[PDB]
């Protein structure tokens, strides 16, 4: 849970010191982060499931060899445990925009990604496709403001550089 | 490690939740009340190393058989610690105040605590009232409630937190029993 | 005698300090080769 | 040793490569303030002994334990030295003003400089305090109009104090 | 930043300033489940000092998978993952099987402990134990003897301390500290003494002999010099490096003596001009002017300024000034 | 030198990772103190001389017995001396006004502070009589803004508990 | 180590001066050019793991020997590397753009890489030619002028910003040399 | 490392030798002033914390460049340091006078010294005025011939013993220089 307030507190504790002016202002700055960044959560959290939808048949429109035998799209099942993969990375940023940091993604999402990913033969171009979808047709006045945007994406490109 | 950010995204990750306008009030006035909880972490840690020195030689003098011959607190070498076993838990409920969650010492700080002074010997009698006195120099320090220190204040209301940090001090009064 | 000198096993329990170390490692020092004969 | 023009040309030789349109053009502007060059050097070998003697009182007069009696400038010569040494730095600042790089300031002058005063006892300190005290008492002297044509010369004033401040740097 | 006097400090601008700030103390028995985001950072900065900064790929490190996975359970740091560790093949590929035997008490000093063999005695102590039981008891004697459980704890990672006055070995192991660890961005495969072949502390380590202290990031950080001895009944040559003691006549007049370490010496820049000359480039016997680069002088107070104009004038740059 | 900036670059390097929005959202805070913090600086800076003055003779007052013969401050040059030791806590608490933690003062004066003060017989009851003096001599409607001396006083009570 | 406003106490601290009001104007403009300098370091380290393989593979299609047999990219293990070293080089200097002056890569990277590179056989005109791919790289999406990706700032300068970063990546070419 | 004792053992163990006549004269002569070396020993370490406290404050006054901004014991670290630089020099040489011989702190003091405070950078220059300081206090304790502290002795003479002390502490400077 790598946010602004368990990163000074781990830092005071490797020394064994108190929390001292250099950590009591560096959350300040999570106070004036939270308008821009609060906002961006609950418009995800109610439109989660139709952005999810559209991001989902993107990697299914260009990586469309993916419902052949021996892949990741056969059947049916294999089509709702993937609209339900995806529905999981649009919760862990939803955490990561009201917890203030990157935490939620690198314990959960990221961690341990790289090898359930080659073991069960899941080709991840598609998860960097389908998240760079709902990364590059978001507009700044209508769905969010200019501040909630930078703050919405800068999650959404730690992923795409974890994963590739 | 688990803040007051932290506690709510294990509560709706388990019941598998998207955190929403239902309960994003509860971190809207967190925030909105976040420097009552900066001038209270800094009304603290002005004179944390006073409040020990006055609470661990107030414990002794409601009890002279700390420094009775054969007592637990007799030599220099036993009061360095017991002055150093009241810094550290003094300063990891500061870690619980600018988090907003117990979860940093019951992983840290007192996690096999209550093994350890039974191993020792250090009695679960005075250890309590070593900590109760020294709640009572916290929550006096947040509100201006002390004696000869009236720090100067914007207004307002701190029976918030009052009601808080006391309950951080009285777990571990139940977790070294 | 057996060799150039007799020290002890370091398997032997109450070898190590434990004098001003840390709660995690305080009682990892005490119960170093104990934890057998208590199970047995 | 390499100057600013053969500095573009060894680094465009280890890529081999053409110079382009666009650095002809650096060229040609590094040219058209060349005569200002020649009147910051001018302007400074031409006071070299009044810029190190009023810098060296200078140093003296406000640490008075360099010249007291088993101080690091107390004797003739050790004295005489220590002159030197201040005619030595800004010597080779000159030398690598009409070069446009400091390339004959590292090589002959400052490389070794570091470990030859923790050789001998010196106080990196002070020679600290006797370079910066002769950067400005240049760099003053070089704003001086008098025999100049009246332009700017505040990019080029500003390269001389960059030669002052990497010797003091690298020598504490 | 070079230097000693800048910021009133001193070891951070020798290359130990990130090994300045770490500790990397593990506050809990074991690993909490349902979270690796902590324990994958002391993990990892196990990995960093253990193998000295060394790169492990995925699947190197996948190897060793059963070890990181006691210590996550209720295991320590010291006997159950730093002497696992040392005992797998990611470990003894790269600091046993390529060495000599000492080079191997040379590393896990450096590793395990974070110091230096001083003297013949730290070797011989430790060469013993494998004479009689192999490897994975040679091993076991840098931890279960009294030097580990009194300086490191059971659960913090082995930081780095032969430099400091706690421990209490000598002023020479010093200055050996900084032949072994050459800064931050270093490795043991990648410093120029030890090219994970070979021991980096060979004569100067047995005889106690202290070298100058070279800083990293110097002009003059790539000097190294060759070793042959000199003198008739151990067979030497005469004529490699400088002497170490300026004996004679010749060590009081001109002043008190100096000894000097030059490294770039080309062919190039030698006359008193700017340019290479230009023609048949070498003599009749084609050597060169400086038959080797890394030249030692030893010289007076009094011929010490027109040294060092010869020095620099044709090339060279000076790594240290040590006075003898 | 504990900064804000020092904090998470020092946080960062030691994970091996990249500065995310838990290393941008710490410096913001650092741009929301810094009309107040070094407005307190640039007061200090030119009243100091006035200021450490009053601070010394608020100690040598109370601690009367210190200029008797035998102790440590016989004669002139050993009170010379003394605002010599003060007029440096009070540049060093200057010094951190700047850097935004408390770098310069726990590296600086206080770490080796109980050697140099027991070796040589200073006592180490008198730095804070006269520290403790300029705290509680702190008046925020003339002297300051009402946010300099929330941070101002912060930092000398970090010295007092650092020196007791 | 030092960050910007670390470097004008260490300054000061040799004439024993007291920071004052010529130079607090240096870093209040130091303050105000903050909201562009977090927003540009947000626009690097979100493009960071392609500006690494773009200038390991732009340093091989000028250098085709680098993977031949004997050339010091050949394997893969030694491929892998180059990639882990190409990309150390560029968290140091997203590192001291984050702070204002170069003392972390001076000491923590560049104390050291001469001789680091010397001894593996590193050739040192091959990496810093890989140096001089990301210097565009990331002057090239400081400002808007990137072809292929456009990130949306709000209108100004920002060639301070981009000048100074170029400056970070030159001597790290001096350094390696 | 060694005593006076084992010098002799390791002599005749070059000649193939038992030890005789001769060479137990001199040695019998050692155990024979063997009280008069624990007494003056004992007059050392009774008051070395004002021994190393005059010494280091001597060579502060008679350079006052040292706690200059940019002097070496300018901070409280490097000050510190330097009140223990010099505590740990006077440890070394009462061994060697209570062992009777100088192969101690050739061995774990004064061996890559001076290789040691140049790369740190301590002056050299400036370190033997507070060995000499000490030379003359060493000599002035085990003949009584302090100023402000006169100790009780038997009568007799120890000027032997001045001349060894005085011969450890000159090759301190000799070491460093
Ligand atoms: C002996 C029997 C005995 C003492 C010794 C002394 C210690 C003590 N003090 C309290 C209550 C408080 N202590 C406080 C601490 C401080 N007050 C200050 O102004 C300074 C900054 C600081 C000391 C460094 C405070 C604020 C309180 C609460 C207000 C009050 O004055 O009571 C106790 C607790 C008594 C109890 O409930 O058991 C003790 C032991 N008091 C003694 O009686
Ligand atoms: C209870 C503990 C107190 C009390 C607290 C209140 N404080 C209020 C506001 C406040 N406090 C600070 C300083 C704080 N902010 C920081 O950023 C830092 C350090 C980095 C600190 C210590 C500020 C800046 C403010 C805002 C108002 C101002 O600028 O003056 C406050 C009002 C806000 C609110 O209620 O939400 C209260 C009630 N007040 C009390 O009466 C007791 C004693
Ligand atoms: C030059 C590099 C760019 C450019 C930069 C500008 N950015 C400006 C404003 C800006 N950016 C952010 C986001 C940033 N600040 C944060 O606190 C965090 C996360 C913690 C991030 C990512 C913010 C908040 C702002 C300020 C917006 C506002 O207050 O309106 C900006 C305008 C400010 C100024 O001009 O001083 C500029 C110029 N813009 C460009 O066009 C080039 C390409
Ligand atoms: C601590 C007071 C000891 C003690 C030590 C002795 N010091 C002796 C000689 C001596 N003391 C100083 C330092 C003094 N002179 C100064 O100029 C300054 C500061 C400016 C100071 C603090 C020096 C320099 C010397 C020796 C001169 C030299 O050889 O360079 C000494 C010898 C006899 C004597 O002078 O009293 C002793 C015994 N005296 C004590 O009684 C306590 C235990
Ligand atoms: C020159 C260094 C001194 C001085 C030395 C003399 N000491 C003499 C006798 C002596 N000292 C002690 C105490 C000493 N012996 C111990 O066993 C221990 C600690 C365990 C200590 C400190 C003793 C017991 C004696 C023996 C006789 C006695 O005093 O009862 C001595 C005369 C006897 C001899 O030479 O063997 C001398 C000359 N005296 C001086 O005047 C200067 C200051
Ligand atoms: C901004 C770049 C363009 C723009 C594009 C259009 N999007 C349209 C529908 C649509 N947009 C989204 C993404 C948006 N809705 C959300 O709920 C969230 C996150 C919580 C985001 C980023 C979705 C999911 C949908 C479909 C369902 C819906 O409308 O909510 C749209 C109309 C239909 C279409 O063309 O797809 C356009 C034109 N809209 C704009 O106004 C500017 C030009
Ligand atoms: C003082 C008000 C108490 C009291 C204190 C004593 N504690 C003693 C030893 C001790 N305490 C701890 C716990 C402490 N160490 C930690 O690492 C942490 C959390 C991170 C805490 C809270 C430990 C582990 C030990 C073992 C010895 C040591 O580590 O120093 C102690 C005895 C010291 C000794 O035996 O030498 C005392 C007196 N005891 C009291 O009676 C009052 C109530
Ligand atoms: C800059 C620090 C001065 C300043 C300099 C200017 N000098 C200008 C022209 C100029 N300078 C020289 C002397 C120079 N040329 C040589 O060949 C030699 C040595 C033999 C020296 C010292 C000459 C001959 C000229 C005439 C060429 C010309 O007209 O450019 C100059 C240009 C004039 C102008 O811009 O109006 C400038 C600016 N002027 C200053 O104000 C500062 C103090
Ligand atoms: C998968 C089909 C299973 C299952 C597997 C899990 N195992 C988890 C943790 C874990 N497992 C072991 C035993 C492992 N380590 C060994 O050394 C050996 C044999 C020599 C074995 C078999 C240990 C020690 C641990 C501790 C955790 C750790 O090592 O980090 C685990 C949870 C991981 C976690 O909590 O983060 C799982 C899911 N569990 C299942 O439900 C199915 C049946
Ligand atoms: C790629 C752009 C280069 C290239 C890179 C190689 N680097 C190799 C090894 C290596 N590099 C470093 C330095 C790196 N580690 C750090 O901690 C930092 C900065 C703080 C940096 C820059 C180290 C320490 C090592 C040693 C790894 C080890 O010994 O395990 C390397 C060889 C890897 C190997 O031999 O296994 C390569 C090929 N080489 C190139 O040709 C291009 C120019
Ligand atoms: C004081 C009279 C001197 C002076 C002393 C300083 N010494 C500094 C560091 C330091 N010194 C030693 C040597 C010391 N330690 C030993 O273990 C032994 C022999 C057994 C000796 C003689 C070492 C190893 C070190 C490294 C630091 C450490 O070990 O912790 C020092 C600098 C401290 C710093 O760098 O911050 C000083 C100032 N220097 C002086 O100016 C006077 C002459
Ligand atoms: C809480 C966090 C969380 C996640 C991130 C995911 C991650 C995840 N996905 C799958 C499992 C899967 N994930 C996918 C999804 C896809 N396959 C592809 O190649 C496309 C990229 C994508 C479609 C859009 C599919 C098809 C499976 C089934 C694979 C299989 O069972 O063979 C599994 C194995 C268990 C299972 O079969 O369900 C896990 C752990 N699940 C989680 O619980
Ligand atoms: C400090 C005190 C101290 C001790 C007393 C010993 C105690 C001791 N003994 C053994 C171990 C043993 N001890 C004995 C001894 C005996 N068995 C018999 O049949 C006889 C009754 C008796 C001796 C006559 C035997 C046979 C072993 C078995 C070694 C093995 O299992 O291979 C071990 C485990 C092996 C080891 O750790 O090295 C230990 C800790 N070690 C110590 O450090
Ligand atoms: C840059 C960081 C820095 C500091 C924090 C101080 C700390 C400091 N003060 C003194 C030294 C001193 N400090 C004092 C001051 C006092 N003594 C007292 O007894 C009173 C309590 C108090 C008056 C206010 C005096 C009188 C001395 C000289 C003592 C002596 O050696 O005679 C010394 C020894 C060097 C010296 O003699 O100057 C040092 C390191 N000095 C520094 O350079």
């Amino acid at each position: 849970m790598k946010s602004v307030i368990t990163t000074v507190v781990s830092a005071a504790d490797a020394a064994g010191r108190f929390p001292s002016n250099s950590d009591l202002e560096s959350i300040q700055g999570n106070i004036q982060r939270s308008a821009a960044r609060l906002e961006a959560a609950e418009k995800l959290a109610g439109n989660h499931e139709a952005v999810v939808k559209e991001a989902g048949d993107a990697c299914f429109a260009k990586y469309a060899y993916l419902k052949n035998p021996g892949e990741a799209g056969e059947n049916q099942e294999k089509i709702n445990k993937c609209y339900r993969d995806v529905d999981h990375y649009m919760r862990l940023v939803n955490y990561c925009l009201v917890v203030g940091g990157t935490g939620p993604l690198d314990e959960w999402g990221i961690a341990g990604a790289r090898e359930v990913y080659r073991t069960l033969n899941l080709p991840t171009s598609a998860y960097v496709a389908s998240i760079a979808y709902t990364r590059d047709r978001l507009c700044v006045p209508r769905d969010m403001s200019a501040q909630a945007g930078v703050e919405f994406s800068a999650y959404l490109d730690y992923l795409i550089n974890a994963l590739s | 490690m688990l803040d007051a950010f932290s506690r709510v995204v294990v509560n709706s990750d388990a019941k598998a939740a998207y955190v929403g306008g239902s309960d994003l009030q509860a971190l809207k006035s967190f925030i909105a009340d976040g420097n009552k909880r900066l001038d209270a972490v800094n009304s603290i840690v002005s004179n944390a190393s006073c409040m020990v020195s006055d609470a661990v030689s107030g414990m002794i003098c409601e009890n002279p058989g700390l420094i009775s011959p054969g007592g637990n607190c007799y030599t220099n070498r036993r009061m360095a610690a017991c002055l150093r076993d009241g810094e550290i838990i003094l300063r990891y409920v500061s870690y619980a105040l600018l988090a907003g969650d117990a979860s940093v010492l019951e992983d840290r700080c007192l996690n096999g605590l209550k093994e350890t002074y039974i191993a020792l010997g250090v009695p679960t009698n005075s250890s309590i009232r070593a900590v109760s006195i020294m709640k009572a120099q916290a929550v006096a320090f947040i509100t201006n409630t002390a004696t000869e220190r009236k720090m100067s204040f914007a207004a307002g209301d701190c029976t918030s937190l009052a009601s808080e940090v006391a309950s951080y001090f009285d777990r571990v009064g139940a977790a070294i029993s | 005698l057996t060799g150039y000198d007799s020290k002890s096993s370091p398997n032997f329990p109450n070898r190590a300090a434990t004098r001003e170390r840390r709660t995690v490692s305080f009682n990892a020092r005490v119960a170093r080769n104990k934890s057998q004969a208590k199970k047995i | 040793m390499l100057d600013a023009f053969a500095k573009v040309v060894a680094q465009a030789d280890a890529r081999g490569e053409f110079l382009s349109n666009t650095q002809i053009d650096a060229l040609s502007k590094m040219v058209k303030e060349g005569n200002q060059r020649l009147d910051i050097v001018n302007k400074v070998t031409s006071n070299a002994s009044a810029i190190v003697t009023n810098s060296a009182r200078a140093l003296f007069a406000e640490q008075p334990q360099l010249i007291q009696p088993g101080g690091n400038a107390y004797t003739s010569r050790r004295m005489a030295a220590c002159l030197r040494d201040m005619e030595i730095v800004l010597r080779y600042v000159s030398y690598a003003m009409i070069a446009g790089d400091s390339s004959v300031l590292d090589d002959r002058c400052l490389n070794g400089l570091r470990e030859t005063y923790q050789a001998l006892g010196t106080p990196g300190s002070s020679v600290a305090v006797a370079i910066q005290k002769m950067k400005d008492a240049s760099v003053a002297l070089a704003n001086d109009t008098t025999g100049t044509p009246i332009g700017d010369c505040s990019s080029l004033v500003a390269e001389l104090a960059g030669y002052f401040d990497r010797a003091a740097v690298s020598v504490v | 930043r070079l230097g000693t006097v800048s910021g009133n400090s001193s070891l951070d601008k020798l290359g130990l300033d990130k090994f300045l700030s770490e500790s990397n103390r593990a506050y809990t028995p074991r690993a909490q489940p349902g979270f690796s985001s902590e324990y994958e950072q002391i993990i990892s900065a196990t990995y960093k000092q253990l193998f000295g900064n060394a790169y492990i790929m995925d699947s190197e490190r996948a190897e060793m998978a059963k070890q990181e996975s006691m210590f996550r359970d209720g295991q320590l740091t010291l006997k159950d993952f730093c002497r696992a560790l040392a005992k797998t093949e990611q470990y003894k590929k790269r600091f046993f099987d390529s060495r000599p035997l000492y080079g191997a008490i040379e590393l896990n000093f450096k590793n395990i402990l974070g110091r230096t063999p001083d003297g013949l005695e730290h070797y011989r102590a430790k060469s013993a134990v494998y004479d009689t039981k192999g490897y994975e008891a040679f091993v076991d004697a840098f931890f279960d003897d009294g030097e580990y459980d009194e300086v490191y704890d059971d659960y913090t990672v082995p930081f780095y301390r032969g430099y400091k006055t706690e421990a209490n070995l000598s002023m020479a192991a010093f200055t050996h500290f900084f032949r072994m660890v050459r800064g931050s961005s270093t490795s043991d495969k990648a410093n120029p003494n030890s090219m994970q072949k070979d021991i980096p502390l060979n004569y100067y380590g047995i005889t106690k002999t202290p070298l100058a202290v070279i800083a990293p990031g110097a002009a003059g950080t790539a000097y190294t010099e060759s070793f042959a001895g000199t003198g008739s009944w151990q067979s030497g040559r005469a004529g490699l490096n400088a002497a170490r003691v300026a004996l004679g006549v010749p060590a009081t007049a001109n002043g008190k003596s100096f000894r000097v370490e030059v490294t770039g010496y080309t062919q190039p820049g030698f006359g008193i001009t700017a340019g290479t000359a230009v023609g048949k480039l070498y003599k009749a016997n084609k050597l060169s002017r400086y038959p080797r680069s890394n030249k030692s002088y030893v010289v007076g107070f009094d011929e010490l300024t027109p040294l060092y104009q010869r020095i620099t004038k044709n090339g060279g740059t000076i790594a240290s000034i040590t006075p003898l």
